[PDB]
RNA sequence: UAACCUGAACAGUCUCAUCGUGGC
């Protein structure tokens, strides 16, 4: 879809979802598209994934509106399957935000994987 | 075609060998090659305008049956030469009466629950026990716990039973050397 | 058994006598119009000349009430009591009041029906006599007021038990109870017995239809997962699949088109049993959508067959009576259509009955199996058959320009079928 | 070659919808007054 | 403004006194809001009114920022009408049920 | 009344079954199995570990199981006694992967190779003392291979002569697949895809009387799928893509010869009809061969999703009708999914199949017969009646 | 035991006795009964007096 | 328990015949008693509920003749790897034993049935049963 | 060289959670 900024390439999109993993199992994300803008108004995100892969990206692209004003990272990944598989759900995910913590364990790979993000904006 | 009873009784015993209704009444009487006779009935119609279509299935009604094979083993269950209980090669346990052949009863083989509370193995097809090899009675506790003690043909533990009940026991006694029950006993 | 339940089959047969004042009030009050209080008000008189009113209301829609202005709705009647005849003059009056039922069955959306029946429920109790024929007939309407009215007011048969919870309640029985009543057997060999009556005196409607065919197919839907419950549902719905397609209608012929698809889709049935099927649903083929249902009928029925013989010739009587239901254009154009119906083993089957039965129409072959693709055991036993035919008749342009199709696709395979029958410089020499 | 002929019926065999508990529980809602083929046609839907 | 909303809260869009009451003590939300008047959850009838609040308010957040958030948008309904089939087949199968045993 | 369009009333008051009988069906019927439990076959000698791999031999009746234990036992199956033909007990080399490969010019070797997390790999040349070999020498190689434990075997062909030979295939570090002579032990080519190599396999296709070329179809952690001609230089022939799917775990291909169902002789060599690729939240996704070979970004034909964790074993029948997904994270988390229908029989395994945590899985060549080896050290086997 | 019956003197109501203890006052007619009492004495015969209401 | 369902000898004890189960399927193969005067190759029934109930070696193209339980004699060459001969009764009934004296085979069937065949015709010459002999194995 | 992550890596002396009761 074109109107689907930053979208990540392989590699990139790899180790979003690696870290989108090893989160679903420390309990560390909400996945869903109102779960995610829940976390964006109340400012416990630490950034935003989502899918360019809904048929209607309008039902998406909303977030990043709301994203560009608390300068918090997002990024969109190809596939809304894979999200959903990355997640830990039998469903698609069309969006998941990953929860700020300080104690965390996979806080390196997460603050990794922002920076990465935040580079190409 | 209203209903098929299938398997009424066994084939290699010669099949159904005489069915007859009791005339004038739902109830038909059947009979084996396979020391059984049978009664199945016919309820009425569970329909109360249409009955003729709507045709109930025939159920079973009383039954009188001994061993299909002969029998293996025998003792005789109390001192009062009552019961006697009769071990047969169709690999069932049957408790015939002396006195009145309307109180023999197969005991039945309907195991307890395990004590811990895990599974039982074995089959889902329940098949019965393997053929008896002996057996020994001893009705001092009769009523209180397990009162027969069996062995059977080519395994390697020994079942119980209660007399009283007329049932399986909760118990069944290994011999701890890999080897197969030859004798059994129990005190008095 | 007890003294009480003794006392409970003795009220259950005198249900309907009016011992005294109470019992008359209770047993009077209940209508199908009005409420209790108007209704224990109201005469025979009263109720006889509006029914009276709404039979000739119900004549004038349909002319088949007439002979029930003769006899049910007479003015003998008003005086003729149910309970103090024989059981002979009951069982001529309860199946006039079936014949009225079953007639009356389609008209239940409209007023005089409604207050016609009234009579029927108040004069001669079929709402506590004739019961089951009133839930059977009215079975259609659940989700109207007018099933409500009859269930508030009905005395509850035990083949109909599980409605025992939508009785006197404000919200109707929903759909999943529909399909928890069809569910039994003994049910439905009343419901077929109710189908058997309708079909005979020839007043299958199409919403009755549509509702039967919806009902049966959530029943085998339902008892899918459980084999023994599906044997013993075949020959219940096929019996009446079978009285369905030995009528007149092209709506309960459909119906029945829907039972066998649904049925031979749900279980795997028997080749003779399928092909059976097949000869009842072209014996008594006469529409046009019954024509198109019957097609798609015919192609899904040979399509859920597996083993040994699923793609053999079909019989030179079935062949032969599926070419005078259904000529070539017909098959022709029916696989050229853009929705793309999986014949695979249908049409299999009728080549191979073409090459062993018609041995003139072997073009039109040629061009329907370049119309549709097939799977490889399906062309290697067409091509096996077709070089049978070479070896007992005369090849001819037909025969050659069909092996040259299956030398433009394929050609391996018809080298191996060579190969395993014949040679291929022979063949060559043969044509 | 009896193997191969085997493995090529089984090969043959083409993916089909099998009839759940709840393939057909949503068409109550739809047999109001429509007609029959309209009902076939909408069974045949849910078995393609 | 109403699109950038989570569908949680166009769900209790209208019931604010009632949600922060209920919230700055420990009781129980409400569950219907604005959107009670609309004519699914007036089908509805129970505690499933509550549930197709819920569906509903989740649908018309999908149909709402699409709305606003669309550029080749056409005015035709095709949004609005593929999700209020999705609300009435749901609203068909919690319907369906029956908390009797029959 | 009566003395003796009527045809389907009249098949209907003759028949009494309604169903097909015995063998005119050919193919099996979905959602029911028919399948009996037998003697589990190392039972009459116990492991002394789990049990890691597992395979049956292409003609004989044997059965070989292996596991940490660094023993690997042979066992006559039968249905009442299996018995346990041999056994050798490689000191210091537990073993992982175990395999009995049968070449296709005299089928008279019957070598098993093995290995586990060591830098060799045994080869036992069977003779009824003990003749194995030892692979240690990646030719050049020895730094992209650390650890021989992902091997498989296969047949590979000069394409030059009609010379068949095997080749052992070894998953390396960084995406490399080292191929080698399974008697010389020669390093013949390499292949490396780009990303975390998981698994891989191998596919066969016929080309003409007595020639096949082999295809070494090998996945990315991510999804992402190389296939790799290697009759050839090991050249890539086709690259696409997973949808879905982000941890991958392990491929497989069935419905014609996969390296557990071996052909015996070169012209009954068949192509895969299906492609498996079962991920780590136990999803498996299902490709249809027969025309998912063009897309380059195929869709599945079915994604099942029936059990939770980490596929762990997927293997086909030999007649390629089922599939058995099994996960050794759970107790009893094994399914066998009909296809094409592409739905789980729901009939077995119940709550009561001692199944435990499977570790293990094979299919008979001919006996239609699931050997599935758990944690604890017990094969258990049953039989399918439709075989 | 052996039931001696009697009736009302309209024919609404019907009272047996058995020999053991078994009495019931019903109405025959409809399937009401309104007493049932098993008075475990032998008892010998019963009648209404000038009811259904009360019965000796 | 043994694995070899059924076995027996030549007579003057120079080969074993052995019929064993190879997962699911039997199989019957002869082994020579002494070595000095492997055989690795069976003959392999090829029904998985087809059985050998019995077998007798007959004396001189050397044969087995193995009775199997759908009413059926085979008649096997060891030399040679194929039944020469299907004897089949008119029934299913497997049959319980087999002898021969020369060229004249008899045989019981799990009906009481006897029946006689004649190795050099191929053929079933008599079948009859007798009173009080219901159980014959 | 290391650090960190990771593969079926808590749990028979059963492990853990939560609400309570009595004295960690």
């Amino acid at each position: 879809n074109p109107k689907a900024f930053p979208l990540a390439d392989a590699a990139l999109t790899q180790q979003i979802l690696d870290v989108v993993q090893q989160a679903a199992n420390l309990r560390q994300l909400k996945k869903g598209a109102n779960e995610a803008t829940k976390t964006l108004n109340r400012g416990i995100s630490e950034f935003i994934i989502m899918a360019a892969d809904c048929e209607p990206i309008e039902i998406l692209l909303h977030l990043p509106l709301l994203c560009e004003d608390k300068n918090v990272p997002y990024v969109f990944v190809p596939s809304r399957v894979a999200l959903g598989r990355a997640c830990g759900v039998s469903r698609p995910v069309i969006a998941a935000s990953i929860t700020t913590n300080d104690a965390s364990a996979i806080k390196t790979q997460i603050y990794a994987v922002k920076d990465k993000i935040e580079t190409l904006l | 075609r209203i209903h098929v009873l299938k398997n009424i009784h066994r084939e290699s015993y010669g099949g159904v060998t005489q069915a007859t209704f009791l005339n004038g009444q739902p109830i038909i009487v059947t009979s084996g090659g396979d020391n059984s006779l049978k009664e199945y009935v016919f309820d009425p119609s569970l329909s109360q305008g249409s009955g003729d279509v709507v045709v109930q299935p025939p159920r079973y009604l009383r039954s009188r049956g001994g061993h299909s094979q002969p029998p293996s083993y025998i003792a005789f269950a109390d001192s009062q030469s009552h019961f006697m209980l009769s071990a047969s090669k169709d690999r069932s346990l049957w408790s015939f009466s002396l006195r009145k052949d309307a109180q023999s009863q197969e005991m039945s083989q309907r195991l307890h629950k395990k004590q811990d509370g895990g599974r039982v193995g074995g089959s889902t097809i329940k098949s019965k026990f393997p053929e008896i090899v002996a057996l020994a009675i001893e009705n001092a506790r009769i009523g209180e716990w397990e009162n027969i003690i069996t062995a059977h043909k080519d395994e390697k533990f020994a079942r119980t039973w209660d007399m009283r009940n007329k049932r399986v026991g909760r118990w069944t006694f290994d011999t701890t050397d890999d080897g197969f029950v030859k004798s059994v006993a129990m005190s008095q | 058994s007890s003294l009480s339940d003794q006392l409970a089959q003795v009220a259950s047969n005198n249900a309907t006598v009016a011992l005294d004042r109470k019992r008359r009030q209770k047993l009077h009050s209940a209508s199908l119009i009005y409420n209790s209080k108007t209704a224990a008000t109201q005469d025979y008189d009263f109720i006889f000349e509006n029914a009276s009113k709404a039979l000739e209301e119900l004549s004038q829609i349909e002319p088949k009430f007439a002979i029930f202005s003769r006899t049910l709705f007479s003015e003998s009647s008003i005086s003729l009591d149910r309970n103090v005849q024989t059981k002979e003059e009951i069982k001529d009056l309860d199946n006039a009041i079936n014949a009225y039922l079953l007639l009356a069955s389609s008209k239940w959306y409209l007023a005089p029906t409604l207050h016609a029946t009234e009579w029927l429920v108040r004069r001669f109790q079929i709402h506590v006599k004739n019961t089951e024929m009133l839930l059977l007939s009215t079975l259609n309407y659940y989700q109207t007021p007018v099933f409500k009215r009859i269930l508030s007011i009905i005395k509850l048969p035990p083949l109909f038990n599980c409605l025992s919870n939508f009785v006197r309640s404000e919200k109707p029985p929903t759909a999943l109870t529909m399909i928890k009543l069809f569910n039994d057997m003994d049910f439905l060999k009343l419901y077929t017995s109710y189908l058997d009556q309708c079909i005979k005196h020839n007043a299958t409607y199409t919403n009755q239809l549509l509702f039967t065919t919806c009902c049966f197919i959530n029943v085998v839907a339902f008892n899918s997962n459980n084999d023994e419950k599906l044997n013993q549902l075949v020959p219940i719905l096929l019996e009446i699949s079978a009285k369905l397609l030995a009528s007149k209608s092209k709506d309960c012929q459909i119906a029945a088109h829907t039972i066998l698809v649904v049925f031979a889709t749900a279980l795997p049935l028997k080749k003779t049993i399928i092909l059976a099927a097949m000869e009842t649903i072209l014996s008594n083929l006469d529409a046009k959508e019954a024509k198109h249902s019957a097609l798609l009928t015919i192609c899904k029925l040979f399509q859920t067959l597996k083993g040994q013989g699923n793609v053999d010739q079909l019989p030179s009587k079935i062949f032969k009576l599926f070419d005078s239901k259904f000529d070539t254009v017909s098959i022709l154009t029916f696989l050229d259509k853009e929705d793309k119906p999986v014949c695979d083993k249908f049409i299999t089957s009728y080549t191979r009955s073409i090459a062993r039965y018609d041995r003139s129409k072997l073009n039109i072959i040629l061009s329907l199996l370049k119309k549709i693709r097939l799977e490889r055991y399906e062309v290697r036993l067409i091509i096996t058959d077709l070089i049978y035919l070479s070896e007992i008749l005369e090849d001819k342009s037909q025969l050659v320009e069909l092996f040259e199709y299956f030398i433009s696709i394929n050609e391996d395979l018809v080298l191996k079928c060579l190969k395993s029958l014949g040679l291929t410089g022979e063949l060559f020499e043969i044509r | 070659d009896e193997e191969d002929i085997a493995l090529e019926f089984i090969n043959g065999e083409k993916k089909d919808k099998l009839v759940n508990m709840n393939s057909f529980t949503s068409m109550f809602d739809n047999i109001q007054n429509v007609q029959m083929d309209t009902f076939f046609d909408r069974v045949m839907k849910v078995l393609t | 403004s109403l699109a950038k909303s989570p569908a949680s809260t166009i769900q209790i869009l209208g019931a604010e006194k009632a949600l922060f009451r209920a919230l700055k003590t420990k009781h129980d939300t409400p569950k219907y809001g604005l959107l009670y008047h609309a004519s699914l959850v007036g089908q509805a009838t129970g505690k499933n009114k509550g549930k197709i609040a819920r569906v509903l308010a989740a649908k018309a957040a999908v149909s709402l920022r699409y709305d606003a958030l669309a550029e080749d948008r056409d005015d035709s309904g095709d949004i609005g009408l593929e999700s209020r089939a999705k609300v009435e087949n749901r609203l068909s199968q919690l319907e369906g049920r029956d908390l009797r045993t029959t | 009344d009566e003395s003796d369009i009527n045809a389907l009333t009249k098949i209907l008051s003759t028949t009494y079954n309604y169903k097909d009988t015995l063998s005119n069906s050919k193919l099996l019927p979905p959602k029911k199995l028919d399948i009996v439990r037998l003697k589990d076959a190392n039972a009459s000698h116990p492991s002394h570990s789990a049990i890691q791999s597992l395979s049956f031999h292409p003609s004989k009746p044997l059965l070989l199981t292996g596991g940490y234990d660094k023993t690997l036992r042979i066992y006559h199956i039968d249905g009442k006694t299996n018995h346990l033909v041999t056994s050798l007990h490689l000191v210091g080399s537990p073993i992982q992967t175990c395999t009995f490969y049968t070449s296709l010019s005299n089928q008279n070797q019957q070598n098993i190779f093995t290995a586990g997390r060591r830098r060799y790999m045994h080869s036992w040349d069977l003779s009824l003392t003990a003749k194995i070999e030892k692979f240690s020498r990646l030719y050049g190689h020895e730094s992209t291979q650390r650890s021989f434990e992902n091997f498989k075997v296969a047949h590979l062909q000069n394409s030059q002569t009609n010379s068949v030979h095997g080749i052992v295939l070894l998953q390396g570090n960084n995406g490399w697949i080292n191929i080698l002579h399974s008697t010389s032990g020669l390093w013949l080519m390499g292949c490396k895809i780009e990303g975390v190599i998981t698994d891989f396999c191998i596919d066969y296709q016929p080309i003409s009387r007595g020639k096949f070329r082999t295809i070494l179809i090998a996945v990315n952690a991510y999804g992402e799928v190389w296939e790799f001609d290697l009759n050839k230089n090991g050249h890539v022939i086709r690259r696409w893509k997973d949808q879905g799917g982000v941890g991958i775990t392990k491929i497989q291909v069935g419905g014609g010869t996969t390296t557990t169902c071996p052909a015996l002789q070169i012209s009954k060599i068949k192509q895969n009809r299906w492609l498996a690729v079962g991920s780590e939240s136990g999803f498996v996704n299902l490709y249809d061969r027969n025309n998912a070979m063009t897309s380059s970004t195929p869709t599945p034909v079915a994604a099942l999703d029936q059990l939770t964790t980490t596929i762990s074993n997927l293997q086909f029948s030999p007649d390629g009708q089922i599939l058995c997904m099994a996960s050794r994270a759970v107790k009893d988390a094994l399914r066998l999914v009909h296809l094409p229908s592409c739905s789980v029989f729901s009939n077995w395994p119940t709550s009561g199949t001692p199944l435990g945590k499977v570790t293990s899985v094979a299919f008979s060549p001919s006996g239609g017969l699931l050997a599935v080896g758990n944690e604890q050290g017990k094969v258990r086997l049953w039989k399918l009646n439709h075989y | 035991g052996p039931y001696h019956i009697k009736y009302a003197k309209n024919g609404t109501h019907l009272l047996i006795t058995g020999r053991k203890g078994h009495v019931a006052s019903m109405d025959w007619r409809k399937g009401q009964l309104r007493a049932e009492l098993f008075l475990n004495e032998t008892c010998h015969s019963a009648t209404y007096l000038q009811n259904e209401q009360y019965f000796a | 328990d043994s694995p070899v369902l059924q076995s027996a000898y030549d007579p003057s004890g120079q080969y074993l015949c052995y019929v064993t189960v190879a997962l699911d399927k039997q199989r019957v193969g002869v082994q020579p008693t002494q070595r000095a005067t492997w055989n690795e190759n069976f003959l392999y029934l090829e029904d998985s509920k087809l059985k050998v109930t019995c077998l007798k070696w007959v004396n001189d193209t050397v044969a087995i003749i193995l009775g199997m339980n759908n009413g059926e004699i085979w008649l096997y060459s060891v030399l040679a790897n194929e039944v020469t001969y299907k004897f089949t009764t008119g029934n299913s009934y497997e049959i319980k034993d087999i002898d021969l004296m020369g060229n004249q085979l008899w045989c019981i069937d799990s009906s009481d049935a006897f029946y006689q065949f004649d190795l050099l015709q191929f053929k079933l010459l008599q079948h009859f049963r007798i009173n009080n002999c219901v159980q014959l194995n």
